DNA sequence: ATGGCGCCCGAACAGGGAC
DNA sequence: GTCCCTGTTCGGGCGCCA
């Protein structure tokens, strides 16, 4: 049968007109097939024959791939979805077991042939139409328009969705007590009932939603201990996604490459960190899709590791609100963050990576900072609560680390850990110009046209030095020739600088950066005892800047 | 049942179909209150449920506020007020005062629910839908629209004026030797009276907003251990421009006087009796800065002289409603935070300082901000529009954690940027 | 400036009621950070907190007293109250009522006071005393100073005077503050007089009893 | 509900002297502490709120301290208004406390009580009140006892006894206990003592005597 | 057979500093 | 009037669910 819900209105975009689209002829065999199909669709109610105004088409095939059940007889609703209006689809993702507590008994069902269970907007239903064709004698066509939710059309998705909730509602409101989550066409339903009580209750239920024409088929969850469930093989007290499989012998084209990847990605739910990063690499350059790389040597160790950790049997236990919200980070490789949420020590609730390369320029600190803050989001949303931290870091870092950061920063609640590579900030300049050192004189240059230019330096000490280079900027240049007052130095050492950018990207105490020079700059920040910066206008002639300059151009350079 | 007054005609600026923003997530301890509140407000017709077919979408929150009413349902129209056309009731019906930023004190009501009475045009309304949310996803969301006015939307205020007002007019010939300014939601009200007496009669006007058409406000708690209601009062007045610009180098050296230096010259940029030059000229020549006490007292009268500049008012003040407002930040030492205000660069309207709160709750953001209300609230009563702001921090950052501070009943334009020492040369005038 | 004093009973027999009026001149009891206060000061005992009425009408009592403990305040006429039921000895003490007000941000304190009142809970009924002579008997006068006295036994409302010779006598004497005897109170007081004075000229012992409006003179 | 605490129970200075009042309390209470000085003629006045904001009207003489959960009252140099008992109020959790108050009595060079033993007057001792007082007056320290005790040393039931205020004038003071038997024990027992014992001369100063006449 | 969501590379964008 | 950096967003391929 079918749903006497009030039907959602459904406009096309405003300029689009209906999908008028060519029938090509299908086959012969075929022809009397989708013939065979659309009969049975016509006394389900599914559609109905149409009158000769309907112009609008849409192209249709079919074809059942060799099974029983099944049948395939499909339509290309391209066209139409390219036509039809955009409305806000209703999801703020999908679940997750890490957030569903633990109930006495539970439930899996399925309403069957859902789609198909809504009718369509009358309205809108001129749009969904075909012609199904034939054999020469009836040389004129047969034509059959949606009279439910069609199978390939936007809408549909959202549709029964928002259907499929009011239905549910009012029993929602009858037991609350029962709890389901409802997702699309399927229900999975708890409550701390005995079996039997909670027997007559999901009962009650299907009745009701099958009263409302929604099926309930026999495809019923009722062997507790295996539930399958939004992919999640869910027991009485434990969760896991037994089918972590894995491809290895394709290990070569790109798709392979990113097939394993996310592979990863997606078990990384429970099986505690892994590094992608490493094979990840291997996954960029060239995205031809036929090209082979095989740098699998260079991230073997990676493959297997992490293999290794595939194969350890893993699984997250429930979540119980009587106790609270806790989340251990450690660092496995440069940019290499993961977590793990737990509420008792061994027993995990969910695991999970993070290697966001943020800023141009970034540091130790940022990582764990912006790690922590991906872990609270999620957590939000998985348990509408923020959980204390466990960060790999001492409290005098973690605070010298804001106290100088002349910006806004902070982190919730967190406890100190002693266990993996601790993190922590390298080089620090000095407070004050430090006395017993050379106040150096920095400068550098080039012209857009150049593309040449100079980059070097002078000491209080008269003493000098120039290096002009290629393919670089004023900027590059400004920032070279910080590189070498830097090498030149040792215990000490008072720069000078007119360059905020440079200036800046060194202040900020960067860990890393895809460019050379300047992760070279930090080396020796990182290698000297006592480094120290200041700042300087430039056209104001200022200090032994003025000689500087016109030390590294004539009015222009060679 | 909503009033049988005509409907006001609101067809947004052309070319813009309406917000189609998302719905951050918000903690359990939110969901549930921006649940109730929301159910019950369908139930007295307020607002009608709907389902996927609306395209158009806006973002809300609750907001525990620290007060005998229930927590506050906020709904960010940001973009959509940015997409309705202008009104000229809005303006007209809303001109800003002056002596209001002259005053020993002035109050601030959540006056909305006279919003809750008049109507809404029927098709306006799909612009305005939200959708609550669930833990773990439960369930999909579950979306409402508005029937009536919104609580928080520039047309809002821009209509209900003539009934705003009116119900007002008494309180005015009543005894105006207080003002009122509306602000969307708010109502702003100076007496420059004795606290007590202003405190009272505010309490008045409540009552009168009571009787007159259920104009009903919140009631802020008031407690004995540490007493935060006794300060709820705003008084202006005491409100100066962030004089903060120093030195006194009893032997200037060479960083010392170049770093200065350096400072001095970006100032020229604001003010006009500058003279960086003199002293440009003690440190001319590769000195070495360290150590070096080159004492310069010959560049002493043109030192002190700069001070003299920078020690007043800032000639050229020029304000421009027909230009926008902005506001800059900075996180100018520990503790304390700053704010520059102005339409046109360098040069500002008005400055300041927003320290610490005296209170344990060491947290940057927190901050910020409290930063920027505090500096919007200022800014509101003084030019009555709001600022766009330079904001200090981070996206992904002030993101997830500023509704837990918020507490306003409107949300500011912000924007995020970095900083340079240009103005970390404490001369936060930007 | 602002004043308050305090009123009532005084004397209450136990396991009774009794209702204390707190009637103040200078606030009001309708402003913003105003209240008024009870506090009771016992035999000896230090001061102890009964409760605390609020502007806005929300009243803080002492959780070892709610119970039987109410307050209320006549707004209007600058009068709060104290009611204190199934009132037993210890409750017997000096009331006092205070202009408490939340001076700022920060501050609350008990500006302003006022002489409490006293209470006595008492079966206990309106009784003469029975006054008796302290003299040297057997030791007679040695010293050229002599103490003399006089027993103040079975009285019962609080207040007695008594003084010597008609008040003549002021410079050496001492006298004592009566206790609890078989619930009713027993005062002495004595006088140190020069020998020559004494066996001499006459002393009395002159004491006054209001309540039980008996005056007497006991002599040598 | 704060444990409030206020050690020095009471102490002696003289004039000039600059005294310190240690106030405890149970937590931090946060500056939340105020100071009132009972006057001995009952009185009750404000000195101080915030534990050291000043409250308008009490002389500069005084002076606010204190944090955490320890605090401070301190007056600078002595004037015969301020020996007084000394209270300390917190203002935190609602259940106010005031802890017990200090006393600020006033230094005397000590002396020897001068001690007065009354037989029962023929007036009483004919109704069957047979009474027995002495009188302890005049001695520096609040600080001694008496025992009354009859012929077998034993302070024997029927010992009412008060001591007076430090009397504002020779800052001594004075005490007197009430023995009470009946006649029929006054004939029973012989003699009848005070037992004075003060910080005098490891001396028991002792007044007795013997009639049981009726 | 089209919706969602999160990862992980590029491609193109726009806005402060600035010759 | 322009290059420079840089910090974002898409598209995109992909595993995952329905």
């Amino acid at each position: 049968p079918i749903s006497p819900i009030e039907t959602v209105p459904v406009k096309l975009k405003p300029g689009m007109d209906g999908p008028k689209v060519k029938q090509w002829p299908l086959t012969e065999e075929k022809i009397k097939a989708l013939v065979e199909i659309c009969t049975e669709m016509e006394k389900e109610g599914k559609i109905s024959k149409i009158g000769p105004e309907n112009p609008y088409n849409t192209p249709v095939f079919a074809i059942k791939k060799k099974d029983s059940t099944k049948w395939r007889k499909l339509v290309d609703f391209r066209e139409l979805n390219k036509r039809t209006q955009d409305f806000w689809e209703v999801q703020l993702g999908i679940p997750h077991p890490a957030g569903l507590k633990k109930k006495k008994s539970v439930t899996v069902l399925d309403v069957g042939d859902a789609y198909f269970s809504v009718p369509l907007d009358e309205d809108f239903r001129k749009y969904t139409a075909f012609t199904i064709p034939s054999i020469n004698n009836e040389t004129p066509g047969i034509r059959y328009q949606y009279n439910v939710l069609p199978q390939g059309w936007k809408g549909s998705p959202a549709i029964f969705q928002s259907s499929m909730t009011k239905i549910l509602e009012p029993f929602k409101k009858q037991n609350p007590d029962i709890v389901i989550y409802q997702y699309i066409d399927d229900l999975y339903v708890g409550s701390d009932l005995e079996i039997g009580q909670h027997r007559t209750k999901i009962e009650e239920l299907r009745q009701h939603l099958l009263r409302w024409g929604l099926t309930t088929p026999d495809k019923k969850h009722q062997k507790e201990p295996p539930f399958l469930w939004m992919g999640y093989e869910l027991h009485p007290d434990k969760w896991t996604v037994q089918p972590i499989v894995l491809p290895e012998k394709d290990s070569w084209t790109v798709n392979d490459i990113q097939k394993l990847v996310g592979k990863l990605n997606w078990a990384s739910q429970i099986y505690p960190g892994i590094k992608v990063r490493q094979l990840s690499k291997l996954l960029r350059g060239t995205k031809a899709l036929t090209e082979v790389i095989p740098l699998t040597e260079e991230a073997e160790l990676e493959l297997a590791e992490n293999r290794e950790i595939l194969k350890e049997p893993v699984h997250g236990v429930y979540y119980d609100p009587s106790k609270d919200l806790i989340a251990e980070i450690q660092k496995q490789g440069q940019g290499q963050w993961t977590y793990q949420i737990y509420q008792e020590p061994f027993k995990n609730l969910k695991t999970g990576k993070y290697a966001r390369m943020r800023g141009a320029h970034t540091n130790d600190v940022k990582q764990l900072t912006e790690a922590v803050q991906k872990i609270t989001t999620e957590s939000i949303v998985i348990w509408g609560k923020t959980p204390k931290f466990k960060l790999p870091i001492q409290k005098e870092t973690w605070e010298t680390w804001w106290t100088e950061y002349w910006q806004a920063t902070w982190i919730p609640e967190w406890e100190f850990v002693n266990t993996p590579p601790l993190v922590k900030l390298w080089y620090q300049l000095e407070k004050e110009p430090i006395v017993g050192a050379e106040t150096f004189y920095v400068d550098g240059a080039a012209n857009r046209e150049t593309k040449l230019g100079k980059a070097g330096y002078v000491t209080n000490k008269g003493r000098q030095k120039v290096v002009p280079l290629t393919n670089t900027t004023n900027q590059k240049t400004e920032l070279q020739a910080i590189y070498l007052a830097l090498q030149d130095s040792g215990l000490e050492v008072n720069i000078v600088t007119d360059s905020q950018y440079a200036l800046g990207i060194i202040q900020a105490q960067p860990d890393k950066s895809e460019s050379e020079l300047v992760n070279q700059i930090i080396e020796q920040l990182i290698k000297k005892e006592k480094v120290y910066l200041a700042w300087v206008p430039a056209h104001k002639g200022i200090g032994g800047n003025e000689q500087v300059d016109k030390l590294v151009s004539a009015g222009i350079r060679k | 049942p909503i009033s049988p007054i005509e409907t006001v005609p609101v067809k947004l600026k052309p070319g813009m179909d309406g917000p189609k923003v998302k719905q951050w997530p918000l903690t359990e301890e939110k969901i549930k209150a921006l649940v109730e509140i929301c159910t019950e407000m369908e139930k007295e017709g307020k607002i009608s449920k709907i389902g996927p077919e609306n395209p158009y979408n806006t973002p809300v929150f609750a907001i525990k506020k620290k007060d005998s009413t229930k927590w506050r349902k906020l709904v960010d129209f940001r973009e959509l007020n940015k997409r309705t056309q202008d009104f000229w009731e809005v303006q007209l019906g809303i001109p800003h005062p002056a002596g209001l930023k002259k005053k020993k004190s002035v109050t601030v009501l959540d006056v909305g629910d006279a919003y809750f009475s008049v109507p809404l045009d029927e098709d306006f309304r799909k612009y305005t839908a939200f959708t609550i949310p669930s833990i773990n996803n439960e369930t999909p969301g579950i979306r409402y629209q508005y029937n009536v006015l919104p609580q928080g939307w520039k047309g809002s205020p821009a209509i209900f004026q003539s009934s705003m007002t009116k119900i007002l007019e008494p309180f005015k010939k009543q005894n105006p030797d207080i003002v009122i300014y509306q602000y969307i939601d708010d109502l702003y009200v100076g007496s420059d009276l004795e606290i007590g007496q202003h405190r009272t009669k505010i309490e008045e006007l409540r009552q009168h907003l009571l009787r007159w058409g259920l104009t009903t406000p919140d009631k802020k708690h008031q407690k004995e251990p540490p007493f935060l209601w006794m300060g709820y009062e705003l008084h202006p007045d005491k409100w100066t421009v962030q004089p903060i610009v120093l030195p006194e180098k009893d032997s200037w050296t060479v960083n010392d006087i170049q770093k200065l230096v350096g400072k001095l010259n970006w100032a020229s940029q604001i003010y006009p009796g500058i003279k960086v030059r003199q002293l440009s000229k003690l440190l001319r020549g590769t000195k070495a800065l360290t150590e070096v006490i080159p004492l310069t007292e010959e560049a002493e009268l043109e030192l002190a002289e700069n001070r003299e500049i920078l020690k007043e008012p800032v000639h050229g003040v020029y304000y421009d409603p027909s230009k926008d407002l902005i506001a800059e930040i900075q996180k100018q030492g520990q503790g304390q935070w700053t704010y520059q205000i102005y339409q046109e660069p360098f040069k500002n309207l008005k400055t300041g300082k927003y320290a610490r709160m005296r209170g344990a709750h060491t947290n940057d953001v927190k901050q910020l901000t409290e930063a920027v209300q505090k500096i919007t609230t200022e800014s509101i009563v003084i030019w009555g529009k709001t600022p766009k702001f330079k904001l200090p921090i981070q996206k992904e950052t002030w993101e997830t954690w500023w509704t837990e501070y918020w507490q306003a009943t409107w949300i500011p334009e912000w924007e995020f940027v970095n900083t340079p020492p240009l103005v970390k040369l404490w001369y936060q005038l930007e | 400036q602002i004043t308050l004093k305090e009123s009532g009973p005084g004397i209450v027999q136990p396991s009774q009621p009794f209702r204390l009026t707190c009637t103040f001149s200078g606030f009001s009891l309708s402003t913003s950070g105003i209240g008024v206060t009870w506090i009771r000061q016992p035999s000896g005992k230090g001061l102890e907190w009964l409760a605390t009425i609020w502007w806005d009408d929300d009243n803080r009592y002492n959780p070892s007293l709610k119970s039987r403990l109410t307050v209320s305040k006549d707004t209007s006429n600058n009068q709060a109250f104290l009611n204190m039921m199934t009132v037993e000895t210890a409750d017997t003490a000096i009331y006092y009522c205070a202009q408490s007000a939340i001076t700022s941000v920060t501050d609350s304190a008990m500006d302003h006071w006022g002489q409490g009142t006293s209470v006595t809970v008492s079966s206990a009924a309106t009784t003469p005393p029975s006054v008796y002579p302290l003299a040297p008997g057997s030791a007679a006068q040695t010293n050229s100073m002599v103490t003399l006295g006089c027993l103040v036994k079975g009285y019962f409302p609080e207040p007695v005077t008594v003084t010597w010779n008609s008040g003549s006598l002021s410079s050496g004497v001492h006298t004592f503050p009566a206790v609890l005897q078989s619930d009713l109170y027993t005062l002495s007081s004595s006088v140190t007089v020069p020998s020559s004075t004494w066996p001499s000229e006459t002393v009395t012992c002159n004491v006054a009893h209001p309540a039980s409006s008996t005056k007497v003179d006991k002599k040598i | 509900d704060i444990q409030m605490t206020q050690t020095t129970s009471s102490l002696s200075a003289s004039l000039g002297d600059r005294v310190t009042i240690s106030c405890s309390a149970s937590q931090d209470i946060s500056s939340y502490l105020n100071w009132y000085q009972q006057k001995p003629e009952g009185t009750v006045k404000l000195l101080i709120y915030y534990t050291s904001s000043l409250h308008s009207g009490v002389p500069s003489a005084f002076s606010g301290s204190g944090s955490g959960t320890d605090y401070s009252l301190t007056i600078s140099n002595l004037e015969p208004e301020d020996f007084a008992t000394y209270y300390c109020q917190q203002y935190s959790k609602f259940p106010w406390t005031f802890g017990g108050g200090t006393k600020l009595e006033i230094k005397r060079a000590d002396a020897a009580p001068t001690v007065s033993i009354f037989p029962p007057s023929s007036e009483q001792l004919t109704s069957g009140g047979a009474s027995v007082v002495c009188f302890l007056n005049n001695f520096y320290p609040k600080d001694i006892n008496v025992a009354w005790a009859i012929d077998g040393s034993a302070a024997a039931n029927g010992v009412l006894n008060s001591w007076t205020d430090q009397d504002s004038k020779d800052s001594t003071y004075s005490m007197s206990s009430t023995l009470t038997l009946t006649a029929d024990e006054y004939e029973a027992a012989n003699s009848y003592t005070c037992a004075a014992t003060h910080k005098t001369s490891t001396s028991p100063i002792v007044k007795s005597f013997n009639a049981n006449e009726c």
